[PDB]
């Protein structure tokens, strides 16, 4: 996963750290999530809901 | 009342202290901000400096 261009260590993103442009390949068109993904990430109290 | 709640005085050096804590990363010249060298020539301004 290393100069995949993703970040793919979660919040260093240091996989991309010193990373040639040359050496980082077009690793997909688009970059964009599904538009709130991020969400169903989230945890839930199931007492409180 | 007159904004003067506070007051200070300099001091002969009676004793010495502790140095400032050590900084393993670098340092920031002007802020000191002790910084992780991956976090150098990285596009981004980590000092604010």
């Amino acid at each position: 996963l290393v100069c995949n261009g993703d970040s793919d260590c979660d919040e260093d993103s240091a996989d991309e750290d010193r990373c040639e442009d040359s050496e980082r390949r077009p690793s997909c068109d688009i970059d964009k999530p599904p538009p709130n993904i991020e969400l169903t990430g989230n945890g839930y109290n199931e007492l409180t809901g | 009342c007159n904004f003067s709640d506070k007051e200070v005085e300099d001091c002969v050096t009676n004793r010495p202290c502790r140095s400032q804590v050590r900084c393993e990363g670098f340092v920031c010249a002007q802020t000191g901000r002790c910084v992780n060298r991956r976090l150098l020539c990285n596009g981004d301004n980590d000092c604010g400096d």
